[PDB]
């Protein structure tokens, strides 16, 4: 079968600013089969209340999701998303970076 | 936090068949321990813990039940999941087979109704009817007594091509719910249409002498890539459509070498897909002197 | 609104 | 502005994972709007954007019998995909499916969509006059012959010369205020070394809609498109868009770059430079 990989962008709804709510998100795209696991992380920590978009596709039928998670951030604390997809022997995680 | 538990092919099997159990718990088939509805909490084989899928083979009477699965889960008040959705295996061959038929009839037009009827000089309490097919669940009616038969009417429809197919029906008996009669002779439910009707003739004609051959001739525009010829009353040919110069799609049906003839039609239908009949053709009858 | 395709067969 | 009409299917077998799941969501232009999942307990299409959500129960009741019905079509379709590829029952497949109408400012139909896909790859698909076929494979060459001799064309182009243009202008109607309304883009441009000779110039476009845009580097008006690197677009969350530029450019050299951006929501075009 034709199998792709998933693409993965982590970033804030809004621009960030330490104290204040924003929303964190885990954008994946371009994969194919369309079962695919996306946790949202917080130092390291699988975050509880992830939400996600109804599952649909491009016009390529390569798949898209959108998992989202409301977030404070602080400077301490270190996001990214983790993702495991059958084109993948292993987890990928996605730091999330603040700068760009 | 639910496994996912399926029989596979089928979880009506017959007595002597084969069917594997699978739970599907955190993407992992291993690890998990199954109990039967009446004693719940009580898992089976003393607690087997099936690092596997768990294939009952030969099928035995003691198979049949209602099972439900709990995968290990190792941080948690119990250890384990919660309970999985319920899996009926059902044991067939166990009483004689009652009997099935249709009411008009197993050819169905797209989009109408057909009743079938499950029935049974034996005392059924529950009745059965079952598509043939991979992972297929059966429908249940309470078997209605009268003048010593007990019945069941299934009603199924609108006819589409997701209901045509092979079926088959059984009964149950009081105290052995999960084990199923022999099945009734099979049935094949048909779907006509929409696809266009095909056109019938005969060759040389309709008029047959005695001794004399007659060829009916399935014609259309349209690939079928077989026709049907059926009798009112018989019979039931097929054979595959052949392209013609004029880009129509032929079967040629030679009858003989003393066939008595009747009321014929056609239908068209497509490779793959045995159980989707076209319209039926105009009706032509033929006369054997 | 979906589009309402009865019957229709791959 | 054109506008679009778009419903997407999917229809997944998954042996021993779960029962066939039947997905289907619509969209307005780049606005998902109601969604069908037959795996929720009673499966039922649902809103997924405010405007339509003042629709009465005739709406969600003749929406909710079209999807059931749907998925049990292409749970059986499914095993039929497998029959004409000669594919294991044990397998997980997936089936796709497209369709929809474009309209113009008028709101009138400007062309229709329908295509299929099986395991990621076209499968069949209506052609531009919604009257014919484009079969991809033998298998769907079979399809092709079945919905020839049924006439399923008429009933695509049916629908799509009617109903999905009038129920189209509708929704257009409904969320006017969102929909028909360009929202721009934020912008901004960031700096980031690379080395003690190297920095990345990034141009940032936020909070858009609808997604399509333009954003492109100049170099003294030269347009750096080989040396550019662009993401894809990206949602929000809250049915805005996001997007940004990169260009590697040698330090002290970032006077000549100019990011430009296009956005319908923007009345002229944006030129945009960093500064320290
Ligand atoms: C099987 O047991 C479950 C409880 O685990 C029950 O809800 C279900 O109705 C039972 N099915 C049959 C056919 O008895
Ligand atoms: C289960 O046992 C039967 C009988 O020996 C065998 O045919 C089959 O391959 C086994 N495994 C599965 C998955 O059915
Ligand atoms: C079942 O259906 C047949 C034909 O429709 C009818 O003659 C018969 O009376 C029905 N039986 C019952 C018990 O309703
Ligand atoms: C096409 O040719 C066949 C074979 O001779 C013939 O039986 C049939 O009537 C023809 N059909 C038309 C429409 O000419």
């Amino acid at each position: 079968m034709i199998q792709r990989t998933p693409k993965i962008q982590v970033y804030s709804r809004h621009p960030a600013e330490n104290g204040k709510s924003n929303f964190l998100n885990c954008y994946v795209s371009g994969f194919h089969p369309s079962d695919i696991e996306v946790d949202l992380l917080k130092n390291g920590e699988r975050i509880e209340k992830v939400e996600h978009s109804d599952l649909s596709f491009s016009k390529d039928w390569s798949f898209y999701l959108l998992y989202y998670t409301e977030f404070t951030p602080t400077e301490k604390d270190e996001y990214a998303c983790r993702v495991n997809h059958v084109t993948l022997s292993q987890p990928k995680i996605v730091k999330w970076d603040r700068d760009m | 936090d639910k496994p996912f538990l399926s029989a596979w092919p089928s979880a009506v099997v017959p007595r002597g068949g084969h069917v594997t159990l699978r739970c599907h718990y955190r993407h992992r088939f291993n690890n998990f321990m199954l109990y039967k509805e009446d004693r719940i909490h009580v898992p089976i084989f003393h607690g087997r813990l099936f690092q596997e899928s768990f294939n009952m083979s030969p099928v035995t009477t003691a198979h049949a039940g209602n099972y439900t699965c709990r995968g290990s889960h190792p941080h948690s008040p119990t250890g384990w999941s919660a309970a999985s959705n319920p899996v009926v295996i059902m044991v067939t061959g166990n009483h004689r087979k009652p009997s099935l038929l249709a009411h008009p009839g197993p050819l169905v037009k797209s989009g109408e109704r057909v009743i079938l009827q499950c029935w049974s000089d034996i005392m059924f309490e529950h009745f059965f009817l079952h598509k043939e097919g991979i992972s297929k669940d059966p429908s249940r009616l309470v078997g209605q007594i009268h003048d010593g038969v007990s019945k069941a009417n299934f009603s199924i429809g609108p006819m589409m091509f997701a209901l045509a197919g092979t079926y088959r029906c059984y009964g149950s008996v009081t105290h052995t719910p999960y084990q199923l009669s022999a099945p009734s002779d099979p049935l094949d439910i048909v779907v006509t249409g929409p696809y266009e009707k095909p056109s019938l003739s005969a060759q040389p004609g309709p008029k047959v002498q005695a001794g004399e051959s007659v060829t009916l001739s399935c014609s259309s525009r349209s690939s079928y890539d077989m026709y049907h010829l059926s009798r009112e009353g018989g019979h039931e040919r097929r054979l595959p459509a052949v392209r013609k110069v004029n880009r129509t799609f032929q079967a040629d049906f030679p009858l003989g070498p003393a066939t008595h003839g009747g009321t014929y039609r056609c239908f068209g239908s497509f490779r793959h897909s045995p159980y989707e009949w076209s319209d039926p053709s105009d009706p032509l009858l033929v006369s054997v002197t | 609104a979906s589009l309402n395709l009865p019957a229709v067969s791959w | 502005g054109s506008h679009s009409m778009r419903y997407f299917y999917t229809a997944m077998s998954r042996p021993g994972r779960g029962e066939p799941r039947f997905i289907a969501v619509g969209y307005v232009d780049d606005t998902q709007f109601v969604r069908f999942d037959s795996d929720a307990a009673s499966p039922r299409m649902a809103p997924r954007a405010p405007w339509i959500e003042q629709e009465g129960p005739e709406y969600w009741d003749g929406e909710t019998r079209n999807m059931k019905a749907s998925a049990q079509t292409y749970r059986e379709n499914l095993r039929i995909a497998l029959r004409y590829y000669n594919q294991s029952e044990a397998g997980s497949h997936i089936i796709q499916v497209m369709y929809g109408c474009d309209v113009g400012p008028d709101g009138r139909l400007l062309r229709g969509h329908n295509q299929y896909a099986y395991d990621g790859k076209d499968y069949i698909a209506l052609n531009e006059d919604l009257s014919s076929w484009t079969a991809a494979d033998t298998a769907a060459q079979i399809t092709q012959r079945k919905w020839e001799a049924a006439r399923v064309a008429e009933q695509l182009r049916a629908y799509l010369e009617g109903l999905c243009v009038e129920w189209l202008r509708r929704y257009l109607e409904n969320g006017k205020e969102t929909l028909q309304r360009a929202d721009p883009p934020k912008t901004h441009v960031t700096h980031h070394p690379i080395s003690d000779h190297e920095a990345t110039l990034r141009c940032w476009a936020l909070g858009f809609y609808p997604a399509e845009i333009t954003l492109t580097w100049q170099r003294d008006g030269e347009d750096q498109t080989q040396d550019t690197e662009l993401v894809e677009t990206r949602p929000a969350g809250d049915r805005t868009f996001q997007k940004w530029a990169a260009v590697v450019v040698p330090s002290g050299e970032e006077q000549r770059y100019t990011c430009h951006v296009q956005h319908e929501g923007l009345p002229k075009p944006l030129t945009l430079r960093w500064e320290p």
